[PDB]
């Protein structure tokens, strides 16, 4: 959890 | 313990695979090995299964096969791709030729996304910083890449990433002209490429020739100036600027608008056409455009590699032999 570890929040979601 | 192999055939030949592989599929082949994706049953997982059936096939060959694997088996970092098993069917090295590797398939290829969607800012820059950390490790391996394309980062429905696939339109200039001695920042280069071509959606040197790569490079980041020519060591290459009409290095900012001006500022840096001051992975991590995410603590590097092999003059059993070494040490990953 990179993003989490970094403390930011989650970006818009790529598909697929 | 050996694990049981069935046999089925595939792209189309005979593939013989331990049954925690089903569901095989073919990807598709080329000069490098057959691919088939595959349902790992151990770890609930699609993989990459890749059969190499020419390994040994000259010292060429044999070496190279021995410097992938060795490489594979020491990659464990978060954005880098990692080896999940290697395996053979053949019971002993009397009859061992092919090797099979596979490997976790994220998502998709950022080639393919990079067509579905246009990437936000927030994107591009979660993306290249991952690029970058995972660089930062290869190159802590005294290792280089080579080859950085699109096909060659997997990215997921959550945007992250991984390096994968080591080694025409990324790859810098002082290798197509074979001047120098090619150092790390060769890949920093097509970092620059990709972070391009991210922002605007486009191919930033869509190069047909040989020759017409290295002029839509010139027009953008000049002519070398009298500092890299001395540094240029055959004359083939130091000529070869001369009648070829020169070309002032242009703005970057000009040439990218709207872009963020820290994204336009790390790509000046990295897109210099001299090696010596294009930006290093450790300093671009640390560049303001990352600022939300850079963490010096988490951005770690990798054990000591032993190459020491690279020296050695061998017949193609004696690699032959050392990989079958590596094959039977490996140890697979955990979880």
């Amino acid at each position: 959890g990179l993003l989490e570890r970094r403390g930011v929040s989650e970006l818009p979601p790529l598909y697929i | 313990e050996r694990p049981t192999f069935y046999r089925q055939e595939l792209n189309k030949t005979i593939w013989e695979v331990p049954e925690r592989y089903q569901n095989l599929s073919p990807v598709g082949s080329g000069a490098y090995g057959s691919v088939c994706a595959a349902f790992d049953t151990k770890t609930g997982l699609r993989v990459a299964v890749k059969k190499l059936s020419r390994p040994f096939q000259s010292i060429i060959h044999a070496k190279r096969t021995y410097r992938e694997l060795r490489l594979l088996k020491h990659m464990k970092h978060e954005n880098v791709i990692g080896l999940l098993d290697v395996f053979t069917p053949a019971r002993s090295l009397e009859e061992f030729n092919d090797v099979y590797l596979v490997t976790h398939l994220m998502g998709a290829d950022l080639n393919n996304i990079v067509k579905c969607q246009k990437l936000t800012d927030d994107h591009v820059q979660f993306l290249i910083y991952q690029i970058l950390r995972g660089l930062k490790y290869i190159h802590s391996a005294d290792i280089i890449h080579r080859d950085l394309k699109p096909s060659n980062l997997a990215v997921n429905e959550d945007c992250e990433l991984k390096i994968l696939d080591f080694g025409r339109w990324y790859r810098a200039p002082e290798i197509m002209l074979n001047w120098m001695h090619y150092n790390q920042t060769v890949d920093i280069w097509s970092v620059g490429c990709i972070m391009a071509e991210l922002l605007t959606g486009r191919t930033l040197f869509p190069g047909t020739d040989h020759i017409d790569q290295l002029k839509l490079i010139l027009r953008l980041v000049g002519t070398p100036g009298a500092e890299l020519l001395k540094k240029i060591s055959s004359e083939s290459a130091r000529n070869y600027i001369q009648s070829l009409t020169q070309m002032p290095k242009m703005n970057f900012a000009n040439v990218f608008i709207g872009a963020n001006p820290l994204a336009v500022d790390l790509l000046e840096k990295m897109l210099v056409l001299d090696s010596d001051k294009r930006i290093t992975a450790a300093q671009a991590l640390a560049h303001a455009y990352f600022a939300q995410y850079h963490d010096p603590d988490d951005e770690p590097v990798a054990d000591p590699y032993d190459q020491s092999f690279e020296s050695r003059d061998l017949l193609i059993d004696e690699w032959k032999s050392l990989t079958y070494d590596e094959v039977i040490s490996f140890v697979p990953p955990p979880l």
